[PDB]
């Protein structure tokens, strides 16, 4: 039970042969669950390798996304680190400070803004005064207000956070916006320029997007309908 | 009766007088299964000491006193003898067997001394089970006060010193320092703790657990990263295992080195020790009296390049794993005892208070 | 042409991914061969155009890995060689073969470095001596394994906690019979009372005499300064860098924290902050003597080797 | 005294030597100054007179009933035991050094410690000493089931198939107290193993330990292992 | 508030009188004027008295003397069971303790001035009566030496010390307070008066002391510290902020490491700095 699946299954071309034969095998665990229960027909014993000194995982939740991102920021997938810039792009290069603080170019921090643990700042993300950012990834070209807290949060590019906003364990997608006097709860998802009006606190289960039936609701300049 | 354990591996030329045993073999291969020479509780204590299951000094002394309670409860009086001489004549093979299992800590030595002073001070006018219940009551009252009340007093004296927004550095595994940090986190102080660990015990992970089950933000690193983290560290809190007559701190092996780097980074160190872990015995280095663990404990798993696997085939190869070392009294600032905040230069003087003089 | 950029990009992502190759003298030979391939596969009229070119690819190669300074100081040494030849030819067409023969002279200088340190190694070892080293370096183990040919002494190889590479040094020195003692990294001040001198290597010598090296050796330098024992830094002259310590905080190389705290620790890995710096900073006041292939030098003499091997106009690269 | 050895006889000395002599000799080698032996009455209630004809220092032979089990054998000697119980059997000739199971009983303070030597599928933790599961298809309707708490607390469990019980146990006082308080158990090899293995999967709990030896093997009640007993006693009893 | 008025009347009537002895006399007068037959009722009144004496005077010796007086009251309350005889016992014992304290400075002078060589150089800090008493006993013992006194910028009292020494007709020189490292190599001994001694052996003094102490450490000069026994404080300042901030108010108090201090000169004698912790643990706060 001590085996986290990395889904890096290296194969022989007999896998494609058995997938051509068995049309009912839809995905990987279907293939292994059909291969293990039928042994004297189509024998094909699957072998295994266990890694103890290197990292490997994938993402399928907000939980897997948050855990893998917290492992990337805490350098568990070294050499693949954001300050190394393995993708050669000038808009993604960072410098590694103490306590895993990654700082990009032209950030323009303000007075009183404290970064304590596991903070990444992209290209051109302006940060106001008296902020408190921890365990979080901030995208490039963002705008942060004043007297804010941001813990375990994932801000993507183009977002705009006003003053007094308190954001915990959430995810903000591209070009987002939030007004003042807002406080976010854990496991909140904001998706592709959803604006949240003032004096509107979201519950724990919160996914708001532009599509009505796929998300829980659709927001506007006012959060009430 | 009781033989001696064979010395394992090639000993260091500087550590030729100190014994170096192995954990894979034990002394009970040539002993009775109903233990006749040694008490069954004593051989259970020796087996749980030699295998490394009880390694903390307070836990070692507590399990030693529990085994002594089981010895006294299962003790009878022979004819033509007194209890005060037959008990000290019978406990010395038990302590010698415990020494042959593992070199004794200073808390165990002071517990042996206090038990000898207690069981020689009983009167002949008392009965058998009367004196047995008196000695059991003295033992658990003694361990009750000079563990729990001393730990509470040391934690109360440490609460008025730890500030808010502080950074505390700890090393190793100990009950007292983790209790201090737990009571300071629950009492109202907001701080983060940096844990320093060293090979091959990896016991600080234990107190790392004791920092995350209480909700304290923690940081785990090793003794090469202590030089990197000590510019950030404001205060260093350490758990002393033994305090010597010149103010020296006999403790786990990464403490005097850590105290020297902390003094080089202008960070004051704060050892935490009780009066029953003191010594009138004094030493100035880690060479005249020290514990030697197994030479087979230093090998590692870095792929499949174990270089120290067949180390005994090399005749000119020496392997050494030190347990305790000695800090000079020039490096340690605080000694937080239940009587207050004393320097190291006050360590024997409190002993003059603790000898009822 | 194109094959030049093939080899350059292969070198760049080789430095980006891992340590390729393992030891540094092969890497310096690769850097000098790549630089002679760059100067033999291009066209220029002025030396300054090749100077701007080499500055650009030096910026690229140190942007591949900022922690490893050997490629950068080799680019800077080639730049100063080009500057010296342009200065001695200015006071035109024969410049290229002059830089070729100068790079060949630097290669003959560089292949015979460790054996020159071994030739001058007998001037620092007496009989029945206690030596303590840290990490693993082929220069120091070659030093000790040939100094044991005429002397008999003791070497205490202390392992380093991120990667215990001192076990390889212990089993390589124990084959020569130098009475090797293996210890941890926490007992250094526990054994500093008996160690007579400290003979270590390094990764990069800085401009002020300071040095980055394998981690835990600043503690060893502090203990050896406390006990007033001399420090022997057996280091070649391609680990000499003009990069100052306080410069954009890009000093330490942080690696994966698996070797400190494994992934099977539990749910407590989420609320913990584990750092693993594999390098450490030693100031020049905690260093007694450097040993290079040209001889022994003081930490109060590193500025002269800096001005003799590097130019102050190329510190930004 | 720490242990009181109990030797069971439920269906005996058919071989090159007496089958009762090897366990008693093993016991009397390392300590065990007083041995409680249980006589057989299922096949014939006359072997006790054959049991009192040896030359040991001290034996305790008791009469027993015909229809009885090992749990009933421990419940029969309950008012005469005051310490830990170390159970044996007659047809068990072992060259294994006995002190490993006693070291595992003392070092971890286990509630039951047993010895096996290479049907019954057992699962033991990766340390190789503490067991977690054991089952056979004599009492299993389904194929195999594993509790979730023992997988959350112990993520890798090594299973073994060819291991046979040598019937050398180490019981504590409260185990025999619960066995006397629960009279529904008749065969202690299937009762004290499975119920304590289920109760250990609860913090404060009990510990069960096992030693898998690779030196010799035990025997059986039938004639399947009666051919190798003489070959074992011709080459293993010369040192004893 | 009659307590602060009596304290200022006792402190302003004599310029040769310290603040701590005036605070102990004020505490004894308040205990004689209390007449409350209660142990805790007297302890709370004494604690409010020391609260007033610490809110009025920001000196460390005032709170130190009040804590010693409170420990003396606790010892006298724990000794005698009945309070009626214990009140007169406290009054007589406190009067005899004040009589012993009022002769302490002369004892320091005859037991301290023996160390100063003839033809030497003295380095001294700001104004206090103790170093004047030691130096006047030294010149009464027929000794000649050159004196360098720190000007002590926040209140120019070292110049008043130099004026009091020129009226004594001794060679004294006001040296610049930024020049205590300039004249350290000529100062073969550095004797200084302190206003409070913490438990490990360090001292609480005026702000220009501790740097001079490290000038005594790098240049191997014996840094002698002179202080009485009522200045013993049951505190442990680790860093320079770890002193209580009510005694600071440009800082006014510097903590001096006990490793930088050679000797102490108290009423018990010439002591190692480890003796203060011995007296403070048999005194038990």
């Amino acid at each position: 039970y001590d085996l986290l699946d990395c889904h890096i299954s290296i194969c022989s071309p007999q896998v494609a042969q058995l997938f051509t034969d068995n049309f009912d095998y839809q995905t990987r665990d279907d293939f292994v669950r059909g291969l293990l229960v039928n042994e004297e027909i189509l024998g094909n014993q699957i072998h295994m390798h266990v890694t103890a000194k290197e990292y490997g995982a994938r993402v399928s939740n907000l939980h897997m996304y948050s855990a893998v991102c917290a492992d990337v920021i805490r350098r568990w997938v070294y050499p693949l680190t954001p300050e190394a810039n393995f993708t050669d792009s000038t808009t993604q290069s960072c410098t590694h400070s103490r306590h895993n603080i990654y700082r990009g170019p032209e950030v323009s921090l303000g007075h009183g803004s404290i970064l304590e643990e596991n903070v990444l700042l992209g290209s051109g993300t302006v940060i106001g005064s008296n902020c408190f950012i921890t365990n979080s990834v901030i995208g490039p070209g963002c705008h942060i207000g004043d007297n804010v807290v941001l813990d375990q949060t994932y801000l993507w590019q183009g977002v705009r956070v006003a003053a007094g906003a308190q954001i915990h364990q959430s995810l903000l997608c591209d070009n987002a916006e939030v007004k003042e006097r807002v406080t976010l709860k854990p496991r909140s998802v904001l998706t592709s320029q959803v604006v949240v009006g003032p004096n509107i606190t979201l519950p724990e289960g919160s996914v708001i997007s532009l599509h009505p039936p796929d998300a829980e609701e659709d927001e506007d300049d006012g959060e009430f309908s | 009766q009781v033989p001696t354990r064979k010395d394992y591996g090639s000993k260091v030329s500087l550590f030729s007088h100190l014994p170096q045993y192995s954990r894979q073999n034990s002394l009970t291969q040539f002993m009775s299964i109903p233990s006749s020479v040694i008490h069954p509780a004593m051989v259970r204590l020796g087996l749980q000491y030699s295998q490394g299951l009880v390694s903390g000094s307070n836990a070692r002394c507590i399990a030693l006193l529990r085994a002594l309670q089981q010895v006294i409860q299962d003790y009878t009086t022979p004819p033509n003898e007194e209890l005060s001489r037959d008990l000290v004549n019978k406990l010395k093979p038990y302590m010698s067997f415990l020494t042959q299992c593992r070199p004794l800590s200073a808390s165990m030595h002071n517990a042996i001394k206090f038990l000898n002073k207690e069981i020689t001070s009983v009167g002949s006018s008392k009965r058998e089970e009367e004196a047995k219940s008196e000695l059991r009551a003295a033992i658990d009252r003694y361990v009750q006060e000079k563990i729990v009340l001393a730990a509470q007093a040391i934690s109360r004296f440490a609460y008025q010193k730890i500030s808010n927004g502080d950074v505390i550095l700890v090393y190793g595994c100990s009950s007292l320092v983790s209790r201090i940090l737990q009571e300071a986190w629950t009492e109202g102080r907001r701080f983060r703790v940096v844990v320093v660990d060293s090979r091959p015990w990896l016991e600080g992970r234990h107190t790392l657990r004791s920092l995350v089950h209480a909700g304290v933000p923690a940081s785990y690193l090793l003794i090469p990263a202590a030089s990197y983290v000590l510019p950030e560290v404001s205060k260093v809190l350490l758990g002393a295992h033994a305090l010597l007559a010149n103010g020296s701190v006999m403790s786990r092996v990464g403490t005097a080195q850590l105290a020297l780097v902390a003094r080089a980074h202008n960070v004051p160190v704060l050892v935490c020790c009780e009066t029953y872990k003191f010594c009138e015995r004094v030493q100035t280095d880690a060479f005249v009296s020290n514990e030697l663990d197994d030479p087979d404990d230093l090998q590692c798993k870095r792929g499949e390049h174990v270089a120290l696997a067949n180390w005994q085939n090399h005749a000119s190869l020496r392997l050494l794993n030190l347990v305790y070392d000695v800090t000079p009294p020039e490096l340690v600032d605080l000694v937080i005892t239940e009587l207050g905040m004393i320097p190291c230069s006050s360590v024997p003087v409190v002993l003059r208070v603790k000898s009822s003089d | 042409g194109s094959e030049l950029s093939e080899r350059i990009e292969s070198f760049v992502e080789t430095l980006k991914r891992g340590g390729g190759p393992r030891s540094s003298e092969e890497m310096a030979r690769e850097t000098l061969g790549l630089l002679r391939q760059i100067i033999t596969d291009h066209r220029w009229s002025n030396a300054g155009e090749l100077m701007e070119l080499i500055r650009r690819e030096g910026r690229r190669m140190t942007a591949a890995q900022p922690s490893e300074t050997t490629v950068g100081n080799m680019v800077r040494r080639v730049l100063k060689i080009i500057r010296e030849e342009y200065g001695r030819l200015h006071g035109y067409a024969q410049l290229q073969s002059n830089i070729i023969e100068a790079i060949n002279e630097l290669l003959v200088e560089l292949e015979g470095t460790m054996e020159n340190i071994a030739a001058q190694a007998l001037e620092h070892i007496h009989s029945n001596e206690v030596i303590m080293t840290i990490g693993f370096s082929r220069t120091v183990e070659a030093f000790l394994k040939e100094a044991a040919r005429k002397r008999k002494f003791h070497v205490i190889v202390a392992e380093c906690a991120p990667f215990c590479q001192g076990h390889e040094m212990a089993v390589n020195l124990s084959k020569a019979g130098i009475e090797t003692t293996v210890m941890t990294d926490a007992a250094i001040f526990a054994v500093m009372s008996r160690v007579n001198k400290v003979i270590i290597g390094t990764k990069t010598i800085l401009a002020n005499g300071a040095l980055r090296a394998v981690t835990g050796t600043h503690t060893l330098a502090l203990a050896a300064k406390h006990h007033s024992t001399p420090l022997i830094v057996c280091a070649p002259m391609f680990k000499l860098s003009p990069q100052f310590p306080n410069e954009e905080d890009s000093f330490h190389k942080f690696v994966a924290p698996e070797e400190v705290l494994p992934f099977t620790e539990g749910d407590i890995l989420e609320k913990v902050s584990v750092h693993c710096p594999v390098f450490d900073y030693v100031p020049p006041e905690l260093i007694t003597l450097f040993i290079s292939n040209i001889g022994g030098n003081a930490p109060s003499y590193i500025y002269r080797l800096m001005s003799e091997l590097y130019h102050p106009d190329d510190h930004v690269l | 005294m720490e242990f009181q050895a109990v030797v069971m006889a439920v269906g005996l000395p058919v071989g090159n030597k007496p089958l009762i002599w090897y366990p008693l000799n093993l016991l009397e080698r390392v300590g065990f100054e007083e041995v409680i032996v249980v006589t057989t009455r299922d096949v014939q209630k006359a072997l006790c007179a054959e049991f009192k004809m040896k030359m040991k220092p001290d034996i305790v032979c008791i009469p027993d009933d015909a229809d009885m089990g090992t749990a009933d054998s421990l419940r029969y000697i309950y008012p005469k035991l005051k310490t830990d119980v170390l159970v044996l059997s007659c047809d068990l000739i072992t060259d294994v050094a006995l002190h490993e199971v006693v070291d595992l009983f003392r070092a971890y303070d286990a509630s039951l410690a047993m010895l096996m030597r290479k049907r019954d599928f057992i699962g033991v933790d990766s340390t190789g000493k503490r067991l977690l599961f054991m089952a056979n298809e004599a009492d299993l309707d389904e194929e195999l089931v594993i509790k979730g708490s023992i997988l959350q607390k112990h993520p890798r469990i090594r299973f073994h198939t060819g291991l046979v019980d040598a019937h050398l146990y180490c019981l504590k006082k409260y185990i025999v107290d619960f066995l006397m308080e629960n009279g529904s158990i008749t065969s202690i090899r299937s009762e004290l193993i499975p119920y304590l293995v289920r109760k250990q999967f609860s913090l404060k709990s009990l510990d069960i330990y096992s030693f898998i030896k690779e030196a010799n093997t035990l025997n059986l009640a039938p004639y399947d292992a009666c051919w190798n007993a003489c070959r074992g006693d011709r080459w293993e009893d010369l040192s004893r | 508030k009659e307590l602060i008025e009596y304290f200022k009347s006792q402190m302003k009537e004599d310029p040769d009188m310290a603040s701590a002895v005036a605070a102990i006399r004020t505490l004894l007068e308040f205990l004689k004027r209390d007449k409350g037959e209660t142990i805790q009722g007297l302890r709370a009144n004494l604690t409010s008295a020391i609260e007033t004496l610490c809110g009025v005077d920001s000196s460390v010796a005032v709170s130190s003397g009040g804590e010693l007086f409170l420990r003396f009251i606790s010892l006298a309350s724990l000794e005698y069971s009945d309070y009626s005889k214990c009140k007169k016992i406290m009054i007589e014992r406190g009067e005899l303790f004040l009589r012993r304290i009022s002769l302490s400075r002369n004892k320091i002078a005859d037991l301290c001035h023996t160390f100063i060589k003839d033809g030497a150089t003295i380095l001294t800090h700001a104004y206090s009566r103790v170093v004047l008493r030691v130096l006047e006993a030294a010149v009464a013992a027929k000794k000649r030496f050159s004196v360098y006194v720190t000007e002590s910028q926040p209140d120019l009292s070292g110049k008043k010390m130099a004026k009091a020494l020129c009226h004594l007709n001794v060679p004294v020189t006001v040296v610049l307070d930024a020049a205590v490292g300039y004249i350290m190599e000529k100062a073969d001994l550095v004797i200084v008066g302190a206003e409070g001694v913490v438990e490990n052996g360090g001292i609480i003094n005026k702000i220009g002391t501790n740097q001079m102490a490290v000038c005594a450490k790098a240049q191997n000069k014996p840094f002698y510290v002179v202080a009485e026994s009522f200045k013993f404080v049951r505190l442990f300042p680790l860093n320079q902020q770890d002193v209580p901030d009510k005694f600071k108010y440009h800082p006014w108090v510097d903590y001096t490491a006990p490793s930088l201090i050679t000797l102490l000169f108290t009423d018990l004698g010439v002591l190692t700095p480890s003796a203060v912790s011995d007296e403070l643990i048999k005194l038990y706060l």
